[PDB]
């Protein structure tokens, strides 16, 4: 491929791994969503024990 | 020497044009904006042509 082809797409690339970080973020957030769900699942594993 | 300097000059004057070789003509534009490229327009980049 062209330098200059490359030079661009590693910029846009470079974006897509951000977006990659950003979403790596965001499943984080889905995580602790996922912990507060576990929190409410605390009292079924009382009853369950 | 004058004949020689006729043949010679047919030579010189057939070899530019007529007989010239030139790039590959390899394409690539960073303007978004150009959809459609004449494809003549093309030159080599700036660094290339002071070495030529």
């Amino acid at each position: 491929k062209g330098p200059k082809e490359l030079e661009s797409i590693n910029a846009s690339m470079k974006s897509d791994i951000e977006n990659v970080r950003q979403e790596v973020s965001s499943y984080k957030e889905k995580w602790l969503r996922d912990a507060e769900i576990f929190g409410k699942i605390t009292s079924i594993f009382k009853e369950e024990l | 020497t004058f004949e020689h300097l006729n043949r010679d000059t047919l030579r010189y004057i057939n070899l530019l044009k007529r007989l010239s070789v030139d790039l590959a003509k390899q394409v690539e534009v960073s303007d978004p904006s150009v959809t459609v490229y004449e494809m003549d327009k093309w030159v080599p980049s700036e660094k290339l042509q002071g070495i030529l």
